[PDB]
């Protein structure tokens, strides 16, 4: 009874969206005359809509797909209607910081419970490129260059929309009943690897590094990009996720990151090296191009003599041959995923895990226009 | 004037249930300023063995609740896709319209009075003249139960 005139303030917005609401359904009169066309009875019935009320429980669960620090993703299917969805859970406090294009999932509509946010999101059947690089370590030459470009078509919209990922990875990238590639976005999931950390019978590097893939994740984020410009400071701009292509195309082609340090904090360290730390292995097979690709991704990030400047010019290069870009959306992919269903969980660990350290523990449309 | 005219090619069902819901919603928040802190008079929810008397304002507390089940119910509003409504509503959004005026009438006698110290009045005096101009239009009240409204209302 303090803060009351909170509802002042609200009722304001609340007259002020019945206001234009209204004008806007005069986006009648549209009037074909163009027409000397019927007559014969009317053209025109409006629903119309509704804001409705909506609640979780509305859909019954599948199967999890994924786990994240925020919150799990989901396959879901809606109990009213039935559908499929990809269902992502997120949460409010505590948790801080307080469209149109193939190439990025959709996120449709939101909704939320008392503290958990939740999204809702065409379902991507495919898993992830994480989970592919373990199902066969892609044996790629030719496999990678399909899965970059498909990626770098992907970047270059962003960027275009006036956006950086910065999170670009493996498992941050989604495959679609074709096969073929989109990468979601980060949803906005956040969080900072920073400052600086302080202490002070292998028989393989291969073997070594497979000691890598540990504990599932459930904790995370690890720099599988992390240019270094991300850590230290205030930076970046568009050449940001360029740097983790190169990270990323690196891993396909090697069989690891460039920089996979054994400690979350050994990687930044060498990344913040690299110069010194990039080796490619004695596992021979790269091409010469390939290999020059990757060094003029993973670079400094450099502007002044340079330009880079860049997102095309990247197709410029040798690496890529063809294809037109014009035609790679309908090709054949490198894999095609095999589905029992609409419901195929196959291409995802569906695991156990059962960790947030969060609960106690124990609906609106407002919108404008109408889909689809 | 208008806003609460049924808009061209509406079905006017949806047009009515949208509106009485944004209308409930309103008057909560109106209360809500007053929450909690405490001629004649007509009360009901008879026969029931209800219905008699005493409710000295602050009853109000089961009284929305009603509206609250009666427009939150599937089968009464029907929300869901395009599965049409009894309409025998224009009878029950009658009353939960009316049920509604009772919590008008009596924030307008004797609690209006907390109201002006806020500089909020107008507010309310819109939404309220949001309220009858809406109902009224589509006779959804009628003219004997807006008695203690009637010397307030003819201002114009
Ligand atoms: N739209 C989707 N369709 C299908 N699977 C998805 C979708 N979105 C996310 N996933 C899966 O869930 C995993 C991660 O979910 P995500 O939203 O990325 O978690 P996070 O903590 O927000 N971000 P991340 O650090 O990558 O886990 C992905 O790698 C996929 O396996």
């Amino acid at each position: 009874y303090q803060s009351s005139v909170k509802y002042a303030i609200e009722r304001n917005e609340r007259r002020v969206e019945l206001e234009t609401e209204l004008t806007s359904h005069n986006w009648s009169e549209e009037r074909k005359s163009r027409q000397l066309s019927s007559l014969g009875k009317k053209e025109s019935q409006f629903l119309r809509l509704r804001r409705t009320r909506l609640s979780l429980e509305d859909f019954h669960t599948v199967k999890v797909i994924g786990k994240g620090a925020f919150g799990e993703v989901r396959l879901v299917q809606k109990k009213d209607t039935g559908k499929i969805y990809a269902m992502k859970t997120l949460l409010k406090s505590e948790m801080y910081k307080k469209s149109d294009s193939p190439w990025v999932v959709s996120l449709y509509y939101s909704f939320q419970d008392a503290q958990y946010l939740y999204l809702i999101m065409e379902f991507l059947p495919g898993g992830d490129l994480m989970t592919m690089l373990i199902r066969w370590q892609l044996f790629t030459e030719d496999v990678t260059r399909f899965y970059m470009a498909e990626c770098i078509l992907a970047i270059e919209t962003i960027h275009k929309l006036g956006f950086i990922h910065r999170a670009i990875k493996p498992d941050n990238i989604l495959i679609d009943i074709r096969g073929h590639i989109k990468l979601s976005d980060f949803g906005l999931s956040t969080g900072f690897h920073k400052t600086h950390d302080s202490n002070y019978n292998r028989q393989q590097i291969q073997t070594w590094r497979k000691s890598r893939r540990l504990m599932a994740y459930s904790t995370v984020g690890t720099p599988d990009y992390i240019a270094p410009e991300i850590f230290l400071y205030q930076g970046y701009g568009q050449e940001c996720d360029w740097w983790s292509l190169g990270a990323i195309m690196y891993e396909c082609l090697i069989g690891w990151p460039p920089f996979c340090s054994e400690t979350p904090q050994e990687t930044y360290r060498k990344i913040m090296n690299f110069e010194q730390t990039l080796q490619f292995p004695d596992d021979i097979h790269i091409s010469y191009e390939a290999e020059d690709l990757i060094r003029r991704l993973l670079t400094h990030a450099d502007q002044r003599l340079g330009r880079h400047g860049g997102a095309d010019e990247i197709k410029s290069h040798p690496f890529f041959r063809g294809v037109d870009w014009n035609t790679i959306r309908q090709v054949e992919a490198p894999y095609i995923p095999k589905l029992s269903s609409i419901t195929d969980t196959r291409f995802f660990p569906t695991d156990e895990l059962e960790n947030v350290p969060d609960s106690p523990a124990m609906i609106g449309y407002t919108y404008s226009r109408f889909d689809y | 004037k208008t806003i609460v005219q049924l808009p061209k090619y509406v079905d006017l069902g949806e047009w009515i249930a949208l509106n009485v819901f944004e209308f409930f919603t309103n008057l909560n928040q109106f209360y809500g300023v007053v929450a909690e802190y405490v001629h004649t008079d007509y009360l009901w929810l008879d026969a029931n063995n209800r219905q008699v008397s005493l409710p000295a304002s602050q009853y109000i507390d089961l009284a929305l609740t009603w509206i609250n089940n009666k427009v939150n119910d599937k089968n009464l509003f029907p929300t869901k896709n395009g599965l049409p409504f009894p309409q025998q509503f224009s009878r029950d959004v009658q009353r939960i319209m009316v049920q509604m005026f009772r919590i008008f009438a009596h924030i307008y006698h004797h609690h209006f009075d907390k109201i002006v110290h806020l500089s909020l009045e107008a507010h309310w005096n819109s939404f309220f003249s949001h309220f009858i101009s809406f109902a009224k239009e589509f006779k959804i009240i009628d003219r004997k139960e807006m008695a203690p409204l009637l010397p307030l209302i003819e201002s114009f």
